[PDB]
Formats: C-alpha cells, structure tokens, sequence
C-alpha cells in the first residue's frame, strides 16, 4: 500500500500571510497516462471533507483562487496565498492512482490574531437538574484569544481541584476566536451546603483575573 | 444539486449487524462509483469500501473484508453498506463518497482512479457493550449584568454521541456555540450549548433550545427564560 | 435495401476493445461514397482493396468490427502489427481484406475524471489469433504459485481501464475505430456496391 506523510501535524499561521502543506509518497504517483491522481481535501469541524484540489494541480468548483497546488512524482504542496479566518481546519491529501485510496496524517491549520479578552459569564445549577440530584455549574469564557487561559472554581473561597471538566470549541470561522466551558460537577447535598461559588479566569488579554460569583438562592 | 443524504446510524452491540443508507439525487446515479468512507473519532479518513455503478464490481478494505458487503439499488437511488460482526474499532463516522470518474454498466472497481466528487453529511456508528440513554436538557439562565448577556442549555447524561443543538428552530445562528462533548466517570457524555446576545434582547425576545439525540430517538425543546 | 453502415459509425457508445463488436453485413447494396468521402476520419487505410474501386466489387460478406482504443494504438489496428492491442486484443490476419477507419472521438468518450468503461485486456498467456475476440477475466498467473481465483503477488487482473480525459494528450485520447473486413467465398455474394 502507497503510505503518504504530510508535513507539518500542526501549522500555526497568522491571518493574511502565506501557509505551506507538504505531502511526500513512498511511490511515483504518475500514471501510464501521464495523469498524477493526488487530491487535497479540506475538512472543518463537524462537516464533510470538500476536495479542494484535483490532480496535483487543477482546484475543483467552488475553491477561491487562494488555493494552489504543485509538485510530481512522490513530492506534492498545497500552497494558501493568505490565509482567511474560513481555512481553519484539517486538511489532507489523498492517493487516488492506486488501490487502496490511502490518506495523510492530516494537518491542523489554525489561525492567529489579534489578542482578545473572554467574556466571562457563571450559569448556577438549575432547579430541575437539583431534583434530579446533582449540581452543575458552569463558567463561560467566550470568544478569546491565545487560547492559553486557566478557569479556577472557588466556594466559599475554597479551590477545587478534580470535580471540574472544560472543553473548547474549535476556532471560529467567522472571527478566529476560541470559547471555552467548564463544568462543577457536586451532588445536591454538597451544592447545599454551601453559599458562594465563584469562577476566576487568568487570560493574556485580561491585565487582572476576572471572577464571576453568585450566591445560592439568591436573585 | 447533488445531494447525499445518509441514514442507518445509531448504537450497536460489539458482534451486531446494521445496514445504513445513502440517498443520492441531483445525478445519473447508476452512472458513477459510489463508496464508503469511515472516520474514527480524532482519526485521519480511511477507505472502507466502494462500488461500480452497475453493482456488478465491489472493492473492501483489508480491514472490513468479510465483514461488510456493499450493495446497491439504482432504482432507488440509494447505497447500501451493511456491517456485521462490528468490532470496536468500527466506531467511526461514515460518509458516503461520490467519484468524479464515469464508471458504470461495462467498467469495473479497482480499475478506476481519481477522486471523489461530493460527500455525504455522514452518519455516526458507536460499537460497545452499553445502552442507550437519553438526554436531560437543563437551562442556563442569564442575570441581571451588563449590553451582552449569555444563555444556554446544558446536555448532559446521555449516551451514545452524537446529540445536535439548535437555538429557535434554526433562527438563532450568531453568537452560538455547542462546546465538544467530555465523557464522564459515569460513561456519559455531557455538553453545553450557549449563545451570546444583546442584553436588551432579554424580555423582548424568547430563546429555546432545540435538542436531538438520534440514537435514544429524543427530541427535546428547552425555553430558558432569565430567573 | 441501404447497408446501415450509419448503425455502426453514428452509435451512441461503442464496445472496448477487448470485447470488440461485430455486425454482419449482408443482402444489402452499400455505398461506400460518404465514408471515403468524408472528412470526420483520422485514418482510413485500405489493404488489398482500392477505396474507389469498392463501388465496383462485390464480397459474400461484410463483417464491421467496431471498439475504442486510444490515439497511440491505432496503428495497432494493421496486417502483421504487435503491441498490447495487437497481441491481447483486438489482432488482424497476415492477409487482411478490407479497409480500417479512425477517427478522434475525445468529444463522445471522454469526461473530466476519467472515463472508466472503455478496458483494455494487458495480460495473456498468448497472442490471439486473427478476429479471436477473448472475454475471459481470470486472473492472470505471472509466477509459478496458481492463483485460484484471488489476486496477489504474481497473479494480476487481465483487465485495465483506459481512464479517459479531455485534458489527455492526443495520443491517449480516445479513437473510435471500425474495421471493414470483406470476405470472399465460394459461394452467392449478397453486397454490392
Ligand atoms: C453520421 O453523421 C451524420 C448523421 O447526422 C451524417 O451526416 C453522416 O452521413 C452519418 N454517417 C453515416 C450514415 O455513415
């Protein structure tokens, strides 16, 4: 089977600025022919992968002028003229000669911009959730960049540390920023038996953390 | 325009068999190759299997080979992949793939080369010894601060993913985001949807979640309202 | 009536060449006019028959074979000629009567992505012999180990596809060609021109 590696795994890039993919083929390539089958896709989160590219070098409908492709025999590059907040995402080359159809690793082209501070917001467990039993509660910090940032829960000024999960969306599309999600997960006895819960957020763009807090029963 | 709209995903017992559906129209279907593409969770693309567009001609993957058998109807439009003794590693999102190439009556698989042309939406298949279980959809309320105040839903205890979340049908798109599930210590997943909007919004304009969960067949509408 | 020589050249689609088309001709007048005088042919080479002087003989039988090959095999399609076509395809007698007609056909059998029905058969333990039309799609046994049936080292389908685009160069576009073999026997001739 034709193994393809893609170089680099992860390609940080700044906005407007040129980025470069490297696809190498342990086999020539080319056909009797003289027709090179490779294909660049590009897929982002959640979507299926759209074919940017067609025989080394031919962009397929609906692809902006941005996209470039070269290369022959084993070497091939996927070339970005400037990157746009829309390029984020994954993107791979595929080996369409030869059976099996074989894919490159993949890789991760994620944009950089202009630092941005989060906007922190602090959901309190809902009732319904409390009659089930259990206490969620959750601290927002939305549309922020680097995404370097550090979400500390606090109760009655206590640090928790091992009942709290966070997640980040991708980078968005439309403005290049990340949001992230944490969660404080405490049984209906524990909520209870506290009054102040506070969520405390360290980001570059902040010049002093910002804590978020509410009381319970309190509105 | 073409278009493939796939169907047959769900939760499946390791050792189980399902067959899912891949509806095509906006094109001579029984003129193209048409194949089947899986993507494991945090995984590259793989093969899995593909068809002439006659029906006559299969081609498998080394790793599905006798596992699955790929059919199809031209009559209906539609691709067939049914899988048995699933294993594990078959959890994977499955897209239906179209060629670019003009395959068909007098060609064969495995003598075809080039690319596909479009790609399905993809559906979702999860092998494991676990049942399913539905969503509890809970709101998160926004308060009385600040021009921009946040709301949301939270989705948590369900299994197997995946679960969408929409806001107002469809009519809310900006400022939304569903963040990736996490995976408990219980098994479940649990995720958040919210979405940031102006503040005098807030009493004018109602907001409701709109939560489906596919593979227990839930759907879920959640009004959050500021409290 | 008219010999439908229009049914062979104006058809939709046309047979590859390892599965070539035959059509018998016969109790018929043809008129061999419009195609020597036509200017849609890349090639038209005659062999032990004028094209002019067609109108003034007449055969027992007409057989009008018919495939599609690419540009640079259409020289195969000749009395004593080798080559892929030649020997595993499509092969033509030491003493061939008759006449071989070609013409581009990129427009017709081509598409952007490749046109895969046309096949070629690349693989034969043998030559074939004249107008032997071979089908068969065992697999080929390269080495000394029997393939039984699967593929592998050393065991290769007999089959390729020739992959059609427009943006081919002319020597790999597709040509459709139609071979006119007229065959004398002893016994009542039915065309004529
Ligand atoms: C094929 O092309 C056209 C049909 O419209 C006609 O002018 C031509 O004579 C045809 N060739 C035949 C009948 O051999």
């Amino acid at each position: 089977d034709i193994v393809m590696t893609q170089s680099p795994l992860s390609l940080p890039v700044t906005l407007g600025q040129p980025a470069s993919i490297s696809c190498r083929s342990s086999q020539s390539l080319v056909y009797s022919d003289g027709n090179t089958f490779l294909n660049w896709f590009q897929q982002r989160p959640g979507q299926s992968p759209r074919r940017l590219i067609y025989q080394v070098s031919n962009r397929d409908s609906g692809v902006p002028d941005r996209f470039s492709g070269s290369g022959s025999g084993t070497d091939f590059t996927l070339k970005i003229s400037r990157v746009e907040a829309e390029d984020v995402g994954v993107y791979y080359c595929m080996q369409g000669t030869h059976w099996p159809r074989t894919f490159g690793q993949g890789t991760k082209l994620e944009i950089k911009r202009t630092v941005a501070a989060p906007s922190v917001f602090i959901f309190p467990p809902s009732d319904e959730q409390l009659k089930s039993g259990t206490a969620s509660v959750v601290c927002l910090l939305n549309n922020f960049y680097p995404r370097e940032a550090k979400v500390q829960w606090k109760v009655d000024n206590a640090l928790q540390s091992g009942n709290s999960q966070e997640s980040v969306t991708e980078q968005d599309s439309k403005d290049s920023t990340y949001s992230l999600s944490s969660t404080l997960t405490l049984s209906k006895a524990d909520y209870e038996k506290h009054k102040v819960y506070a969520c405390e957020v360290t980001h570059q763009g902040l010049s002093s953390p910002v804590t978020k807090s509410f009381n319970r029963g309190e509105c | 325009q073409v278009q493939l709209l796939e169907s047959g995903g769900g939760l499946v017992q390791p050792g189980g068999s399902l067959r899912l559906s891949c509806a095509a129209s906006g094109f001579t279907f029984s003129s193209y190759a048409m194949s089947w593409v899986r993507q494991a969770p945090g995984k590259g693309l793989e093969w899995a299997s593909a068809i002439s567009g006659s029906g006559g001609s299969t081609y498998y993957a080394d790793s599905v080979e006798g596992r699955f058998t790929i059919s199809r109807d031209n009559s209906k439009n539609t691709l067939y992949l049914q899988m048995n003794s699933l294993r594990a590693e078959d959890t994977a999102v499955y897209y239906c793939a179209k060629d670019t190439g003009y395959c068909g009556d007098d060609c064969y698989i495995k003598l075809i080369r080039g690319g596909p042309d479009y790609w399905g939406q993809g559906t979702l298949v999860t092998v494991s010894s676990a049942s399913t279980k539905g969503p509890s959809v809970f709101p998160l309320a926004p308060s009385s601060k600040s021009g921009t105040a946040a709301l949301g839903c939270l989705v948590k205890d369900y299994f197997p993913e995946p679960v969408t979340v929409s806001w107002n049908s469809g009519a809310l798109t900006s400022g939304v985001h569903t963040f990736p599930a996490v995976l408990q210590s219980s098994g479940l997943y649990s995720l958040s949807s919210v979405v940031t909007v102006p503040s005098s919004s807030l009493g004018t304009q109602t907001y409701i979640c709109n939560v489906n969960h596919k593979p227990s067949n839930t759907k879920v509408d959640k009004r959050v309202e500021p409290k | 009536n008219l010999c439908p020589f229009g049914e062979v050249f104006n058809a939709t689609r046309f047979a590859s060449v390892y599965a070539w088309n035959r059509k018998r001709i016969s109790n018929c007048v043809a008129d061999y006019s419009v195609l020597y005088n036509s200017a849609s042919f890349s090639t038209f080479k005659c062999y032990g028959v004028s094209p002019t002087k067609l109108n003034d003989l007449c055969f027992t039988n007409v057989y009008a074979d018919s495939f599609v090959i690419r540009g640079d095999e259409v020289r195969q399609i000749a009395p004593g000629q080798t080559g892929k076509i030649a020997d595993y395809n499509y092969k033509l007698p030491d003493d061939f009567t008759g006449c071989v007609i070609a013409w581009n056909s990129n427009n017709l059998d081509s598409k952007v992505g490749g046109n895969y029905n046309y096949l070629y058969r690349l693989f034969r333990k043998s030559n074939l012999k004249p107008f032997e039309r071979d089908i068969s799609t065992e697999i080929y046994q390269a080495g000394s180990t029997p393939c039984n049936g699967v593929e592998g080292f050393n065991c290769y389908f007999p089959l390729q596809s020739y992959g059609f685009q427009p943006t081919n160069g002319v020597g790999y576009q597709p040509y459709r060609v139609v071979v006119l073999s007229f065959e004398l026997l002893h016994a009542p001739a039915t065309v004529c021109g």
